[PDB]
């Protein structure tokens, strides 16, 4: 027959009777010392109220079963954290933690990129103020006219509205015909072309091989400045401190060895217009 | 087309860089090569010309060096298939 | 060859090419006349605004409008900075688009 | 490097081994910075790093740090590509059941626990309780407990009771499954039952128990406690333009499971009651179930989107899975496409390639040639030289394509010739220059068609393009032996006009000393192209073995025929060019040239015919004008006469003489006669109109008309198209299927009216819309034929068998439509043929019959031959090379490794786009011989036939049968046996209206029980037109007399009892309804007494339904045992077709319906291969009642009849190759040695019969019977699971192969394609052979 995971839970909680308004005083005092007899009856009696609260958040990000189960997490926290010294009521205190738990769960389990609780609270203000303005009188929604109603700068409103991720799906058929997907047409920026990969490996080996066709002392100062022969980046004063042992003499051989590779590069068929343009 | 950009998940040729992609080698052309005796021509168009990160880059280096024999490796369409079946709670490996 | 010399079956085709300037979170996109890693032969056809003149013969690969995007955290390769010092080109933090 | 890809269930201990970490948080990335957060779906600590050789913190970002892992915020330094291999795992707090092993056609969990599918779904949702280890309680393990029934169990028993609910209960039921004990219980309880409703249920449950024992998969692994996580690069989260991100449909599914798993883990430590924790564990069920597959009982999430979702299983199924999308196409490099263009100056082995395409296709080959020559130092400088198009780059490009072939293929690849290799030459332009002769194989016209190009890279692929895929190698068709590269309409037009003898022309009667003087006289304009001359010719003869002897003779030919002999090779005589050189005559010359001089002298001869045809078709400026469609002057005398013959009929329709249907057939057959009268009067005036003058005369010669030449030479146009240009168009059809009364009496030269043109549009759009189905139905047929005969490949050189099928020419009708010349050409003989003499054979042994043996068999009177066929081969897992033959693109026989199963499916599916008895009389003269026809000679001198299994044949004076006619039952034979028949005279007469009867002996026979008031009725016609005993119907009989039936009792004249030999009961036959008795009561003829007279889809879907072995809408009824058949009870509702065997003691009774009109009578003996009721017969009962030799004859001759009607021709080897794969499975009749009642393969059943015979067992009582399967069911029988997941359902073949631990090998074609290995067929056979001898040996 027809079976669903929604009505199977509602029929199980609908068999427990309602708690009398004069019987919860004996169960609340016993829960402080610790006993698994009054806590089971107190939570089971409040299961009929979490459904009416979860039904108010219709067409939201979370489903109906996720909203009912999230509200039940606050019921245990509300019972264990309470004080019966007031004696005014007890059902009005459980609905404060159940409603607070839905808001903290509907903003952390809705979007893909999780937003912190300090920036997501003020984001609902810009979205709520934008709804009333668009329906004033044949009005069109825009980010320019909303900056004056909230006294917000022009650069601040563009960042708050742009903070919404609103991620799309790549497994969607673009167009009327369902024959092509969005993921099959995307490219990558990190990986390169097989010809470009060999082009970078050839130039990297030609640069290191050209350094051997020079003086034995001019190749050591250039390998320590830029860090090409297995070295790191450094400055001119650091190389001329201990290895260089000079102030301006290291800077003199650096400008001569810089132009020495310029003439050997132009004669090799690789001019400035072909690489640097 | 000789080379160009490739897709993200399946390393296959595609357009988008002011250039078209490649020619789709369907199953009808595979049966034509299987009807012939071209076994190396069929394996080349299925492994070293598409879905091979270590196959396309190493074959391009061979054409420039002068010699060219083969670079089979393993197609990326089958490497992704193994990682998807394993994610369904079904073990699949190579006995060799 | 008479039907080709007399321009019988010759047709004119008009093609439209658009360039949009969006607002990247790092910086806005503006139409300018300064392009990195180019020469005078590529900037002579443009103007003080950055768009080619009406009536200019454009070949394959010419620049129509000027548009650069700001970049951040490029992480240049140390083998690349040694090659830029050979000619003497300055480092610019703007991607050519 | 790997083999035997195995598949099985994943254990929880192995799932943790694949993973590199456990995910705990449901987020993916940070909102401010775009970095993977820790312990999430995207985490660089569990998976690989994002950037190349760099961690998240940045403490190590060089190559020298590989194994060092940063401790503060860094990760393991890797190549940033391991994000496709690293996996994760989520240790679930509660077990979850797998839907793949739960919701399928077989219940993998239900059959394993003897439980219902609906009942398991009830426990997994926390609704009912089950009992674990019942023991000494009052309930059974199969009995469930409810919420009110479970509370009572703990009160009466207390001890020895354990009940659970949910997924932990199913996991507990599989812990104590007792695998080594449950099989012992099923073996002792299966033979007790006898009903088939329980045999199929206990055996299907038994075969699943042995699968979980030998494979190693424990039943505990069907439910999982930890699930793997897909790598992040397979579910990418990449940004888009404008800061927008785009994720996959698996991130929100993986996030939904983590959100509910962490919520359940926190709900267990708070000591929450069972009312709230049972609903959270229920949500975790459908959370993981919706992640694995979608469409099951758990509805997938649908939020702000139209399509439901794309889960993990949806990536490998649903006509869009990653496994099936690659099997139908894959983009490749080094390719391109452009339009095609005719090049008349190219050779057969070369094509034209633009310079702009050659620079891009051969780009890597130029970079390597510039560095080797010294023009460029680095690859970065060589790339800039190609962009500038330097002049020195063209000299390099011309050298890299000199001997480098390229592949050209058209978009519709119907057969093997769709891909051919050519040597590209550099041409100026943007269009690919194609050869005019290769346009027939490609099926390509110059209307804007495009052709794709491909570049073979390795020299292994370059040698395969030159030795196998070259255009000069595949000059013959792979389906027949005829050349596929033949001169088309433009070349055959120049060769027909050149060799076209004229009566009187310039330079007639002159003599030439050699062929060089003929060209010298023609080029000077002093001799016509076709004039009767006499030229001395020096030719060579190749008829002698190894002797190329030259002969000089003076022949009498024309000028054009002598110029054509200059290009003919030396091995051919001059008599081959003395004809008119039509299209059918040139194709037979290229085929004869291929078998004499070889291939090298033929590829250079077909190019000379194209140059000679293009040269002489331009000199003669043939043109079609308005005066070429000549109209016969007698067409108006036939149309005006036929119009008056209909006016006299319309007057009879208004008077009431004829009806509507009688007038319809009168005017339809009238215009069809006048249409043929105009067509024969048009061709007579069109063909013999050219008149000439020879020394003064008016002589009629053949017409030198442009419209006549194009139809006579066979270039373009036929008799049905010239008929609509000059003669009347005729009667048009209608989409409903009827013919319109008013025909189109006008042609296309005179023009049609407005109503005549609107009528022709009915059949125009009917044929155009039919082409859309011809490409959709035929493409589906050639795809099903490949999926069956793909594994079939030539593997063995010699089988060593003597079995074979008999081959006889089609003698149906007057003449042989297909003699033994082409039916035996290319097939190895099985048994030695014998001459009519003794100890004299023609063939010595099994030999390959070539063109030299066909004429040797035509001189002799040999008519039957036993050849080898694949359907009778004995090679296991393959087909023999000697059983195939030599009918292919090559002259020799088939080689080892040739995939003959793929070329057979492409030979049948390629021409699929072209697909949509009163008396006998001997035509020729010869002796008359009857076979399998037992006749009884009467006293008058005539013969009467009692059997129908035989037929009448006409024996030639040489001893060959050339005419075969079928005769019904009781057909009177006029001539005798062994006499010379008269050509044009009758030999026998029949009666198709009323089925006659036969009598065994003479005597005074009378009707018993014929009171003429209830059973029969005395009928009298007008003026004594009928004086006999007329029978009555069964419905017209009375209620009391309906049980009694009229019967005739045969008694002798002396009074003694007469009994037929071989049968105990006498010849007592009951007369059926609607019968007339010619013989009176008490007086009859000596023999041949008719006591009772018994009164009386095509095209492409026909071939498709014939390969599927489907049962027709009205199957025929055949006999099982050779014996005397009889009727039963008719008033019950059925017909008991009882039959008593006369040779053996084994009665078999069968039932037959009553709506099917039977054609057999009571008291007649029928044979085993005799048909009882008329109608089409399925190929299933013909295989059981007759055998495999009769099935191979009926299927092949029925498929060829659909192809021979349209004009195409396919060899019989391609139909018998597909038939071999259909007759592959076998079925056992008795049980006791097999596992189930079904059947297995014949290759496995034969290897087990030899071990049981020559072993411990003496006899082999486990017999079998051959069964026939379609091209749909035979394809499902595949031992592999990789190839079976392509054309079948993916989610159904993966759950079956997992629970059995099916180790799949790669010994096929379809498996090695998706995996990436070499194929066993072709050149890849040497790779699989060198590995088999080194793996299982040393
Ligand atoms: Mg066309
Ligand atoms: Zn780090
Ligand atoms: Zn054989």
């Amino acid at each position: 027959r027809a079976l669903d995971a929604t009505q199977l839970y509602l029929n199980e909680i609908g068999f427990s009777p309602l708690l009398t308004p004069e019987e919860e005083v004996h169960f609340a005092r016993l829960a402080q010392k610790g006993d698994p007899a009054g806590r089971k009856r107190m939570i089971e009696s409040n299961l009929r109220l979490v459904v009416k609260i979860a039904r108010r958040y219709v067409n939201r990000g979370l489903s109906l079963l996720d909203l009912i189960e999230e509200g039940n997490l606050g019921l245990i926290r509300a019972v264990e954290k309470f004080d019966p010294e007031r004696g005014f009521r007890f059902s009005t205190y459980a609905t404060w933690w159940i409603r607070q738990t839905i808001e903290r769960a509907i903003m952390n389990q809705t979007r893909t990129i999780r937003l912190p609780i300090h920036v997501v609270k003020e984001l609902n203000v810009y979205l709520r103020a934008a709804r009333e303005l668009t329906h004033k009188l044949d009005h069109e929604p825009s980010p320019e006219e909303i900056a004056n109603l909230l006294e917000k700068p022009v650069a601040e409103v563009k960042r708050m509205l742009g903070l919404n991720e609103r991620v799309t799906s790549v497994d969607v058929s673009l167009g009327p015909d369902s024959d092509k997907t969005l993921l099959d047409t995307l490219t990558d920026d990190r990986p390169t072309d097989p010809c470009e990969l060999l082009q970078d490996d050839d130039l990297s080996e030609s640069i290191d091989q050209w350094l051997t066709e020079l003086t034995d002392k001019q190749r050591e100062v250039v390998i320590r400045r830029f860090g090409l022969r297995g070295h790191e980046s450094s400055t001119l004063e650091e190389v001329g401190q201990e290895i260089g042992l000079t102030r301006e003499r290291v800077r003199q051989i650096q400008v001569e060895a810089l132009k020495r590779l310029r003439e050997i590069l132009e004669k090799n068929g690789l001019s400035s217009d072909a690489l640097f343009q | 087309r000789s080379t160009g950009s490739y897709s993200l998940v399946t390393q296959q040729p595609l357009g988008g860089k002011a250039q078209f992609g490649g020619q789709r080698f369907g199953e009808m052309e595979v049966w034509a090569l299987e009807a012939y005796g071209a076994a190396y021509t069929l394996q080349e168009m299925l492994t070293v010309k598409s879905d091979d990160v270590n196959g396309r880059t190493k074959m391009y280096k061979n054409i420039v060096d002068g010699d060219h024999r083969m670079e089979a490796g393993m197609p990326e369409s089958f490497n992704v298939l193994i990682k998807e079946i394993r994610s369904l709670g079904i073990d699949i490996e190579l006995e060799t | 060859e008479r039907v080709v010399q007399e321009d019988r079956f010759t047709t004119i085709h008009i093609q439209e090419l658009t360039c949009v300037a969006r607002d990247t979170k790092l910086g806005p996109e503006e139409i300018t006349a300064d392009i990195p890693n180019v020469g005078e032969a590529a900037l002579n056809k443009l103007d003080e605004a950055g768009i080619v003149y009406v009536g200019a013969e454009v070949q394959a690969g010419d620049i129509l409008v000027g548009k650069v995007t700001p970049k951040g955290e490029t992480q240049l390769t140390p083998e690349e900075k040694l090659l830029r010092a050979i000619f003497g080109e300055k480092a610019s933090d703007v991607k050519d688009t | 490097e790997f083999d035997a890809i195995r598949i099985g269930l994943a254990s929880p201990e192995m799932i943790r081994s694949w993973s590199f970490g456990e995910v705990k948080k449901p987020e993916t990335i940070n909102y401010r910075t775009f970095k993977p957060e820790r312990d999430g779906l995207f985490c660089a600590k569990i998976f690989g790093p994002v950037k190349d050789y760099e961690c998240l913190c940045g403490k190590y970002k060089r190559l020298k740090h590989r194994g060092v892992i940063c401790e503060k915020c860094g990760v393991e330094v890797a190549l940033a590509k391991v994000r496709r291999e690293r996996m994760g795992h989520i240790e679930l707090a509660s077990p979850v059941a797998h839907i793949w092993f739960l919701k399928s056609l077989p219940s993998r969990i239900g059959l394993l626990l003897d439980m219902t599918l609906r009942d398991i779904e009830r426990v997994l949702y926390f609704e009912s309780y089950v009992v674990i280890d019942p023991g000494m309680t009052t309930l059974e393990k199969g009995q469930l407990l409810n919420d009110e029934q479970y509370f009572e169990a703990l009160e009466e028993f207390g001890d020895d009771f354990d009940a659970r609910m949910g997924a932990e209960a199913v996991h507990e039921l599989l812990n104590a499954i007792d695998l080594e004990h449950e099989i012992g219980r099923l073996r002792e309880e299966i033979p007790q039952t006898n009903s088939e409703t329980k045999i199929k249920k206990l055996s299907k449950r038994l075969k699943l128990m042995e699968a979980f024992q030998g494979s190693g998969n424990k039943p505990e692994w069907m439910v999982l406690t930890v699930l793997p996580v897909l790598p992040p690069d397979l579910r990418p989260l990449v940004p888009l333009d404008g800061g927008r991100f785009a994720t996959s449909d698996l991130n929100d599914l993986y996030r939904r499971v983590i959100n509910r798993n962490n919520r359940l883990k926190r709900l267990l430590d708070l000591a929450a009651p069972d009312i709230i924790v049972r609903n959270e564990k229920r949500m975790l069920q459908e959370a993981v179930d919706a992640l694995l597959d979608n469409g099951r009982r758990g509805r997938a999430i649908t939020g702000s989107n139209k399509r439901p979702l794309k889960s993990l299983a949806d990536m490998i199924k649903g006509k869009q899975g990653r496994f099936r999308q690659n099997l139908l196409g894959k983009r490749v490099d080094y390719s391109g496409r452009s339009v095609i263009t005719v090049g008349p100056t190219l050779r057969l082995h070369q094509c034209g390639l633009p310079k702009k395409m050659a620079l891009e296709l051969f780009k890597p080959f130029i970079f390597g040639k510039l560095e080797g020559r010294g023009m460029a130092t680095t690859i970065k400088a060589a790339k800039k030289m190609v962009e500038r198009e330097l002049p020195e780059v063209w000299d390099v490009l011309a050298e890299v394509i000199r001997e480098h072939p390229v592949l050209l293929n058209r978009a519709p690849t119907l057969h093997r010739l769709g891909i051919q290799a050519f040597e590209p030459v550099l041409i100026e332009g943007k269009a690919i220059q194609l050869h005019p002769l290769v346009c027939a194989a490609y099926n390509a016209d110059f209307d804007g068609d495009q052709m794709a190009v491909h570049v073979p890279l390795t020299l292994e692929a370059q040698l395969e393009a030159r030795a196998l895929m070259m255009s000069t190698n595949n000059i013959l068709s792979p389906a027949n032996g005829e050349p596929i590269i033949v001169p088309s309409q433009d070349v055959v037009m120049g060769l027909y006009y050149m060799t076209r003898e004229a009566i009187n022309a310039k330079g007639e009667g002159m003599a030439f000393a050699d062929l060089q003087e003929v060209d010298r006289a023609y080029r000077s304009g002093q001799a016509s192209l076709h004039a009767r001359v006499k030229v001395r010719i020096n030719e060579k003869i190749k008829g002698e073995d190894g002797q190329l002897t030259a002969n000089t003779r003076i022949v009498d030919t024309t000028v054009g025929r002598a110029l054509l002999f200059q290009v003919v090779p030396a091995g051919l005589p001059f008599d081959v060019v003395n004809q008119s050189m039509k299209k059918k005559a040139i194709s037979k010359l290229i085929n004869h040239c291929y078998r004499v001089v070889g291939l090298k002298d033929t590829v250079i001869f077909a190019d000379q015919l194209m140059y000679t045809g293009f040269a002489y078709s331009t000199i003669s400026g043939v043109s079609i004008g308005v005066n070429d469609f000549v109209i016969p002057d007698e067409k108006a005398r036939i149309i005006n006469a036929a119009t008056d013959e209909v006016k006299e009929i319309e007057s009879q329709y208004a008077s009431g003489l004829v009806t509507q249907g009688e007038k319809y057939n009168k005017v339809i057959d009238l215009w069809s006669k006048a249409n043929d009268e105009v067509s024969k009067a048009m061709m007579a005036n069109l063909s013999k109109e050219k008149v000439v003058d020879r020394e003064g005369k008016e002589v009629d010669q053949e017409s030198f008309n442009s419209m006549y030449m194009m139809a006579d030479s066979g270039a373009r146009g036929s008799a049905a198209q010239i008929r609509q240009l000059a003669g009347m168009r005729g009667l048009m059809a209608k989409p409903d299927g009827s013919i319109i009364e008013t025909p189109i009496t006008a042609n296309f030269r005179e023009g049609l009216n407005v109503l005549q043109y609107f009528i022709s549009t009915h059949g125009a759009r009917k044929g155009l819309a039919d082409t859309a189905l011809k490409t959709a139905n035929s493409g589906y047929l050639t795809r099903r034929l490949v999926d069956v005969a793909q594994d079939l490949v030539v593997t063995e050189i010699d089988c060593g068998t003597e079995h074979g099928l008999l081959m006889s020419p089609h003698i149906e009708g007057g003449d042989v439509v297909e003699p033994l010349g082409e039916r035996v050409l290319g097939r190895v003989i099985a048994r030695d043929v014998f001459k009519p003499g003794s100890d004299e054979v023609i063939v010595p042994a099994g030999t390959l019959i070539d063109e030299k043996w066909v004429d040797f068999l035509e001189v002799m009177s040999v008519d039957e031959v036993v050849v080898r066929s694949p359907i009778t081969c004995e090679t296991r897992h393959g087909i023999c090379a000697m059983c195939y033959g030599r009918d292919l693109a090559r002259g020799h026989r088939v080689n080892i490794g040739e995939a003959v199963g793929v070329i057979a499916a492409q030979s049948i599916g390629e021409p699929g786009t072209q697909l949509t008895a009163d008396n006998v009389q001997v035509k020729n003269g010869g002796t008359i011989r009857l076979h399998n026809l037992k006749h009884v000679v009467r006293a008058d001198g005539a013969l009467v036939a009692v059997s129908r299994s035989g037929e009448l044949a006409v024996a030639d004076d040489f001893g060959r049968e050339r005419e075969r006619y079928k005769l019904p039952y009781g057909a009177v034979i006029s001539v005798k046996e062994g006499d010379k028949v008269d050509p044009g005279a009758i030999v026998a007469k029949w009666d198709p209206h009323t089925h006659p009867i036969v009598t065994e002996v003479d005597g005074t026979v009378a009707f018993v029980g014929m009171e003429e008031g209830i059973t029969v009725k005395r009928q009298t016609d007008e003026l004594t037109g009928l004086t006999n005993i007329e029978v009555m119907d069964p419905k017209d009989r009375p209620a009391a007399g309906k049980d009694i039936r009229p019967a005739v009792k045969l008694i002798d004249a002396a009074g003694k009892d007469l009994l037929l030999p071989g049968t105990d009961v006498p010849a007592q036959y009951f007369l059926p309804a609607n019968a007339l008795v010619n013989l009176t009561d008490g007086a009859k003829v000596s023999i041949g007494d008719v006591v009772a007279r018994i009164p009386q889809t095509g095209g492409l879907p026909r071939v498709a339904d014939l390969f599927e072995a489907r049962r027709p809408k009205e199957p025929s009824i055949l006999a099982e045992i050779s014996g005397t058949i009889s009727f039963g009870k008719e008033t019950k509702g059925k017909r008991r077709l009882v039959i008593t065997p006369n040779d053996g003691s084994d009665p078999y009774e069968e039932l037959i319906p009553k709506w099917r009109h039977l054609n057999v009578f009571e008291g007649e003996q029928v044979n085993r291969g005799e048909v009882i009721s008329d109608g089409p017969s399925n190929p299933h009962d013909i295989l059981r009642l007759l055998g495999v030799s009769s099935l191979a004859k009926y299927i092949v001759n029925e498929i060829q009849d659909v192809y021979r009607l349209q004009g195409v021709k396919i060899n019989d080897k391609h139909i018998e190759t597909i038939l071999r794969q259909m007759l592959r499975k076998v079925e056992v009749s008795e049980s006791g040695d097999s596992s189930f009642i079904k059947g297995d393969q014949v290759e496995l059943t034969q290897v087990l019969e030899e071990n049981e015979q020559l072993g411990t067992e003496d006899k082999f009582p486990a017999k079998y019977e051959r069964v026939l399967l379609g091209i749909t069911k035979a394809s499902l029988s595949t031992e592999s699971f990789i190839s079976a997941a392509s054309f079948q359902e993916t989610t159904r073949v993966l759950t079956e192969a997992a629970v059995t631990g099916k180790r799949d090998f790669l010994r096929g074609l379809k498996e090695n394609v998706v995996v990436g290995r070499l194929i066993p067929a072709g050149t890849g056979l040497a790779y699989h052979s060198e590995r088999k001898r080194q793996r299982d040996l040393g």
